Parts: C-alpha cells; sequence; structure tokens
DNA sequence: CAGCGGCTCTAGTCTGTCCAGC
DNA sequence: TTTTTTCAGACTAGAGCCGCTG
RNA sequence: GCUG
C-alpha cells in the first residue's frame, strides 16, 4: 500500500495493450460495445467503465510485491 | 557522437516504486529523483511545480461565488489550516504544505492592508458594497484552490519506471 | 556604485595553493576543473561543480534546461566513489554487463577480456535486452500483469 | 617575514583544533578561538616559535568514549619526512601507549616513509597532513556540505528503510579530503546534508570504500 | 521529384546473410530504425514497441 | 589451485585453451573472403 | 656505498569523428 | 631505391632521477 | 558525388 495510488502512464499502456490483444483473440467484452470494430477502441471503453479483468503486480526493488486492481487505481 | 555516449551510460537508470533511481546492478545512484521526487515536464513554474498566484486567479474567475460570505484575514488562515489537516495532505511532502501556508499567509496580509486602506469591514456591513470586491476570497474558492494544488502536485510526481536516465541523456544532447 | 570590489581571476590549475596564499579567502575560492575540485574538496563538492559548470555553460548559450536533468547526470557521474567521466573508459567502471560495453566502443577487447574471465552477465538494461530480443525491465516491463479471471485455490477431494 | 610564518602556525593550529573538535577530541574553546596576537604571546618570531617541538599537541582526548584515547599532532621541522623522523615519532607514541597521531608535514614526505604508515601497525595509525591543506578549513568552505559520521544503529535503519545491502550505497574514497578530515575508515557511512535552492534540505548517504 | 522518392515495403526480399530487409528502394529496401530512433523509444518507455519493431518486424 | 589466481574461471576456460591447436571452421550459413582465408590456412598447413 | 621506491617524463599507440536516404 | 593527403587523447609500457634507506 |  506504500506504492502510489494513481495508475502510471506505463501501467495504462500495458493494461490496454494486453486487454486489446485478449479482445482481438475473442475474449468476452464486458462493456456492451456499440458499433466498435477495433480492439484498442473497445479496450479503452472498458477502462473508462472500470471493468477490465487484470491485476497489476508492482514489484519493489528488494523483491517484495504489492498487487493493485485496475479498478482500485485512480485513472487520470 | 556525444548523444550516443550519454545514452550508452544513462539508459539503464529508471525510477522505481520505492522512489529511488537505481542502476540495473541495483546500486543506488539517487534516493529520490532531483531530491523533491518531482518530474521536470510536469513543472509549471521554472523548476517549481505549482506557480500558486496563477492557480488562485483561475479559481476566483472560474468559480466566482456571488451570495457567499467573503470573510477574510483571521478566517482565511483558520479555514486553510483546517483544510490542510484533513487526512489528505499528509501524503504531500511537508515542504510543499509549508509553501502553501506561506502563500496563504501572504494573501491574508494583502487583504488586511487593502481593508485598512479603504474602510475595514466592521463585520461585513460597510455601505459601498463595491468595496468588498477589492480582495475577494470566498470559502468555496479556498476549498477549490487547496484541492487543485494537491492534485497538481500529486500528478507532478515522476512515475515509477519513467526511464529517468534515458530522458536526461536525450535532454542534455538537444 | 555603493561598494566597488576587486576579485582576482587566476588562469591556472593548483587550487590548493591558490586557496592558501595569504589574502585569498579559501572559503569562497572555486574552480572550473572538476578533477582539481574533486582532489581538493571531496566528492560532494565535485558533484556540485558538475551541476554548476554544466548549468553555467548551458545558460550562457541561451539553452535553458531543467536542473533535474543535470542533478541526475552529475549524480550518476559521481556515485561510485570517484568522478567517472562518460568516456569509453568511464563505462567500464560503471557497468558490469558485457554486451552493453561491447555495443559501445572497443568491441574486440571487451569481448575477449570477458571471455578470459568467466563473465556471467545477466541480461538487463536496455542495450542487451534489445540485442537478445527480451522485453526490457525499464518502462512498461517494470510491472507484471495478472488476470482477475474467476479462480481460487480450491479444496481437493477426499482420497 | 616572521609575520607570515607565525600566521601559518596560528591558522594551522586553529584548523587542527577545529579538526579535533569535529573528530570528537576534547579541545577547550580558548584553544578553538585564538587570535594571532594571543598566539604571539605564547611565541612570536620564527626562531622563538619552533615548529618541531613547541606546537606538538597530545592534549586532544576522546572525551565521548575514552579519556585514555589520545591523539598526538606532530609537526616535523624537516620539509620532507623520512622513516627516521617517523620512527622517532613512533617511539614517543609507543612509550605513552597512544595509538593515533597526526603528522603535519611542511612540503611533503619521502616515498619510503609513506609506505611505512600503511604497515607500521594496524594498531598504530598515523595520518599524513600537508600544512598547505590545513591553512583552510574545508568543512567551512561554501561548496562542501555538512558531513555527519553515522552510528551503526543508524546505518542499520538506513539499510532497513530502503531494504538495501551496504554495497548498493554510493561510495566515497578514503583518500577523499573530507574523509581524511574526519578520519573515517572503510565500512563507515557518512550522512551528507546538501542545501536546496529553497530553505529546505536533501539528505544523502555514502559508503567509505 | 516525389514520384522517384516514394518507397513503401511490407514483406519483401530479405538479405541471405542476416535475414534482415534490403537497403535499397530498387531492391525493395526497408527502413533502418537506427540507434537514435531506438534511444527515443527507450525514453518513451515503450518496451513492446521496441521488441515488435526490432525483432518481430525485422529478424525473429 | 593456481588457475583462480590467474583470474580465469576454470569452468569457462583454462590457461592452455589460449594457444591454438584446432580452429572451428565456420558454419557455411555465416559465410555466403573468410572462406578464402580458410583455404590459405589449409594450404599453409 | 649501495639499493629500490616512487617519481616523472616523453613518446608511444589505438581510438573515435550524426542520421540516414538515393 | 622516390612525398603527404586531420586532430586530439588519456591510457601503456620503458628510459631515467635523485635521494634517502638501508 | 549529391539530396535530405
Amino acid at each position: 500500500r506504500i506504492t502510489t495510488p494513481y495508475m502510471t502512464k506505463y501501467e495504462r499502456a500495458r493494461v490496454l495493450g494486453t486487454r486489446a490483444l485478449q479482445i482481438a483473440m475473442c475474449a468476452p467484452v464486458m462493456v456492451e460495445l456499440e458499433g466498435e470494430t477495433d480492439p484498442l477502441l473497445i479496450a479503452m471503453k472498458e477502462l473508462k467503465a472500470r471493468k477490465i479483468p487484470i491485476i497489476i503486480r508492482r514489484y519493489l526493488p528488494d523483491g517484495s510485491y504489492e498487487d493493485w486492481g485496475v479498478d482500485e487505481l485512480i485513472i487520470t | 557522437y556525444m548523444q550516443r555516449r550519454l545514452v550508452k551510460s544513462l539508459e539503464d537508470l529508471c525510477s522505481q516504486y520505492d522512489l529511488t533511481v537505481r542502476s540495473s546492478t541495483g546500486d543506488i545512484i539517487q534516493f529520490i529523483y532531483g531530491g523533491d521526487g518531482l518530474d521536470p515536464a510536469a513543472m509549471e513554474g521554472k523548476d517549481e511545480p505549482l506557480e500558486f498566484k496563477r492557480v488562485l486567479d483561475n479559481i476566483k474567475a472560474v468559480f466566482p461565488c456571488p451570495s457567499e460570505p467573503a470573510l477574510s484575514k483571521n478566517e482565511l488562515i483558520l479555514t486553510t489550516e483546517s483544510i490542510m489537516k484533513k487526512s489528505e495532505f499528509l501524503c504531500c511532502q511537508d515542504s510543499f504544505l509549508q509553501e502553501i501556508k506561506k502563500f496563504i499567509k501572504g494573501v491574508s496580509e494583502k487583504i488586511k492592508k487593502t481593508r485598512d486602506k479603504y474602510g475595514i469591514n466592521d463585520n461585513g456591513t460597510t455601505e459601498p458594497r463595491v468595496l468588498y470586491q477589492l480582495d475577494r476570497i470566498t470559502p468555496t474558492q479556498v476549498e477549490k484552490f487547496l484541492e487543485t494544488c494537491r492534485d497538481k502536485y500529486m500528478r507532478a510526481q515522476m512515475e515509477p519506471g519513467s526511464a529517468v536516465g534515458a530522458l536526461c541523456a536525450q535532454s542534455i544532447g538537444e | 556604485s555603493g561598494k566597488e570590489k576587486y576579485k582576482l581571476l587566476v588562469e591556472g590549475d593548483n587550487l590548493r595553493a591558490v586557496m592558501a596564499t595569504h589574502g585569498v579567502k579559501g572559503t569562497r575560492t572555486t574552480s572550473n576543473n572538476t578533477y582539481e575540485v574533486e582532489k581538493t574538496l571531496g566528492i560532494e563538492a565535485a558533484r556540485t561543480t558538475i551541476i554548476n559548470e554544466i548549468q553555467y555553460t548551458m545558460v550562457n548559450h541561451g539553452m535553458s534546461i531543467d536542473r533535474r536533468h543535470v542533478m541526475l547526470l552529475s549524480d550518476l557521474m559521481t556515485y561510485k566513489g570517484e568522478v567517472l567521466g562518460i568516456t569509453r573508459f568511464g563505462l567500464a567502471k560503471m557497468k558490469e554487463s558485457v554486451l552493453m560495453l561491447a555495443s559501445f566502443e572497443k568491441t574486440a577487447d571487451h569481448l575477449f577480456d570477458a571471455a578470459y574471465f568467466g563473465q556471467k552477465d545477466s541480461v538487463c538494461g536496455v542495450s542487451e535486452c534489445i540485442i537478445m530480443g527480451i522485453p526490457m525491465n525499464i518502462g512498461t516491463g517494470l510491472f507484471k500483469l495478472l488476470h482477475k479471471a474467476d479462480r481460487d485455490p480450491n479444496p481437493p477431494k477426499r482420497p | 617575514d616572521d609575520e607570515e610564518e607565525t600566521y601559518r602556525l596560528w591558522k594551522i593550529r586553529k584548523t587542527i583544533m577545529q579538526l579535533c573538535h569535529d573528530r570528537g577530541y576534547l579541545v577547550t574553546q580558548d584553544e578553538l578561538d585564538q587570535t594571532l596576537e594571543e598566539f604571539k604571546a605564547q611565541s612570536g618570531d620564527k626562531p622563538s616559535e619552533g615548529r618541531p617541538r613547541r606546537t606538538d599537541l597530545t592534549v586532544l582526548v576522546a572525551h565521548n568514549d575514552d579519556p585514555t584515547d589520545q591523539m598526538f599532532v606532530f609537526f616535523p621541522e624537516e620539509p620532507k619526512v623520512g622513516i627516521k623522523t617517523i620512527k622517532v615519532y613512533c617511539q614517543r607514541m609507543q612509550e605513552e601507549n597512544i595509538t593515533r597521531a597526526l603528522i603535519v608535514v611542511q612540503q611533503g614526505m619521502t616515498p619510503s616513509a609513506k609506505q611505512s604508515l600503511v604497515d607500521m601497525a594496524p594498531k598504530y595509525i598515523l595520518e599524513q597532513f600537508l600544512q598547505q591543506e590545513l591553512l583552510i578549513n574545508i568543512t567551512e568552505h561554501e561548496l562542501v556540505p555538512e558531513h555527519v559520521v553515522m552510528t551503526k544503529e543508524e546505518v542499520t535503519e538506513l539499510l532497513a528503510r530502503y531494504k538495501l545491502r551496504e554495497n548498493q550505497l554510493p561510495r566515497i574514497q578514503a583518500g577523499d579530503p573530507v574523509a581524511r578530515y574526519f578520519g573515517i575508515k572503510r565500512g563507515q557511512v557518512v550522512k551528507i546534508i546538501r542545501p536546496s535552492e529553497t530553505a529546505g534540505r536533501y539528505i544523502t548517504y555514502r559508503l567509505v570504500q | 521529384m516525389v514520384l522517384d522518392k516514394m518507397h513503401a515495403r511490407a514483406r519483401g526480399p530479405r538479405a541471405v546473410l542476416t535475414r534482415q530487409p534490403t537497403e535499397g528502394r530498387s531492391r525493395d529496401g526497408g527502413l533502418r530504425l537506427g540507434e537514435m530512433e531506438r534511444d527515443c523509444l527507450i525514453g518513451y518507455g515503450a518496451s513492446m514497441l521496441l521488441l515488435e519493431r526490432l525483432m518481430i518486424s525485422s529478424d525473429a | 589451485e593456481d588457475v583462480p589466481l590467474l583470474l580465469m574461471n576454470p569452468e569457462a576456460g583454462k590457461p592452455s585453451d589460449l594457444i591454438l591447436t584446432r580452429l572451428l571452421v565456420p558454419p557455411l550459413c555465416i559465410r555466403p573472403d573468410l572462406t578464402m582465408k580458410l583455404t590459405e590456412i589449409i594450404f599453409l598447413n
């Protein structure tokens, strides 16, 4: 819980990138997409509704780790 | 040639979740990036993050509150201290909190001089009501100013994994 | 106008002597050679000249720059004991991995000498993860990603 | 001259007092704060003020830890110091059972004498200072921060707070002037208090290696 | 003239020695993402983009 | 015992392998002038 | 009267000198 | 058998050197 | 050799 509450730009880019690849590979979409044919556009819509099934594991330099849910982290 | 030499020495450096810039070997080059921990791009005031005078002016104009108390001097400092000590702002670096208090103390001093020069409010009832508009800060503005300053500071922190070393090498070269 | 004051600027290198001659106030004498300062006033003053003499020559040419970049370049340059200038030679005293040195100058000697020693390098940084096609630990790689998919460590069956 | 030579023997002695006070040796404030005219009263011209035996100081005692712990500051008259001068100095130290001394050489030291100070004994440690370094107290120079030698109980908190090993800290050399001034040895940590551009301070740490 | 300076390559001839793309528009070419371009990508922090550009779309 | 103090990792190598007795001729994929040098070395042998 | 310690010195030598595009 | 065709640069050995160091 |  020591790590920053705000999601970093690097974290957002990877979460969207993995989610888009998962959606492009026929994963379930939780946003009821309306007229979207591009996986990256669908992934960004999921992040806005805070419904992405991914947990970010933040590894401290010593080797200890803390897991933050994508929904829990504040998105700027 | 110089940029290649700089980027072949500083590329490994990156900020970490512990806030310490470290080498690939794990040796600590720095304990906080630039001492403050702030990021050079996010600064709005010549190496200083907030530029408070501009922020307060935006707040007064964007949310000009008619039908508000417009109290000042002792009340302004009391409201500020109460807002500062409210669970949040503990995360903020202590030096930043002191800087906000110094700016607020300055605003309170300016209000007093103007109020003395042009009829001090006896209790907020002076007759030419235009005189109240001279240095008007209302309680909603004080709450908006302090929140905007906390968010602007928090978002100015260098993100962990920023590839801090690579950015510096390119920045020196340009 | 209020006070006319004289300061003598000497072109030369012996900072220790020029900071002791009777009448020169050593406490405020300074130099533009980090090597001379490092030898005479510790490493931490040699950090502050590398901050200053870059930020002095950068504002002289216009060319504004954040100090936080120079506060990083100086602090890299002097963190292993002594001031390690960024040359071919200072890279050997800064980095342990071979291919990051081998992608820089002297590719012949740095590869043979690290075969003479049995040099086990891990593959880190970016000058090796780009060569070995492994994603770098910097930036996006620092944080791993997990799936929140429906799972649990379940009970087993009775055997 | 004679005006200039006494000036050095006052400033060097004043700096040696300042070094002893910083290193934790006990020097009275009268020794720490003196004037050249007051120095003239103890000795005046270059003949009357003799560098070899007149200014030698064994007064310093480590009041914090050992009243017995004592330091001899020796100024050799000869400009370059041979082992023979060092051997005379060692014999004086051996009799008194003092284990530390400072030797303040005027121009230099001959190479075979320098080698002796490494190996005479680990339990008899002597530090060369050139007097040209002592004419200016570097701990009062505007570019040098405040250095503070950390205790083992504080080093154990530094390494716990960041979850470090010792060999990940930044390094400082033992040959470093400010390392020599405080007389620190390999494996001690120094706290360094860098001044900000603002009223604030930044704290950093280095390892002697 | 722009007509002679316009080049685009998708999948095309790869040199036998290194299996990387060709160096000439006439030979179908392929553009060199050099060290300076690679350095800018490291600064952006994009680990995946460097891997895709320098391994998958060059010589995996 | 004296190979460690020569600063050689014994598992990686040993002092004798520094001098050449056999040369591995390169795979033909890595050479679609090096081959000409190999023929000259064969002729010299 | 003899020796090896560091010096100190001149030259010696190998090492670079933007990205790519035709 | 007979010209040069950039400009530094901080490493690596030698050559001593003189003087204390025995 | 020239363009960038």
